[PDB]
């Protein structure tokens, strides 16, 4: 049981200086921007 | 010879 | 003039491009559309109003 429902990841986006990686393009989505890094959500179930 | 082109008779605009 | 004025070669005068996509939110109509610049016509932007 994790109770977190799953643990996600945050996609890191940031338009301007980070070159759009490969087969990425800018969409009009305000959230489907071009990604430059992910890491893991910070949602870490510690059990007691 | 650009003289084909041209019909034959016979930009320092910035202000406030 | 007679001579190399003219394309004769069946192009449009006025294009009417239809946005390859439209998102509207409640604040702002965002569109986007991409236009193609024939394969020798040359256009200057002073035409293209927004409809």
């Amino acid at each position: 049981g994790d109770v977190t429902c799953g643990v996600e990841q945050i996609y890191w986006s940031l338009p301007d200086m980070a070159l759009d990686p490969v087969t990425f393009k800018a969409s009009l989505k305000t959230s489907n921007y071009p990604v430059v890094g992910t890491e893991l959500l910070p949602l870490v179930p510690r059990s007691f | 010879n650009y003289a084909a082109l041209a019909p034959r008779q016979g930009t320092h605009e910035m202000h406030g | 003039p007679t001579h190399d004025v003219t394309t004769e070669r069946s192009q449009r005068l006025q294009l009417r491009f239809v946005p390859v996509d439209r998102e509207d939110t409640q604040y702002s109509y965002k569109t986007r559309f991409q236009l193609a610049v024939g394969d020798n016509r040359v256009l200057d932007m002073a035409s293209t109003y927004f409809d």
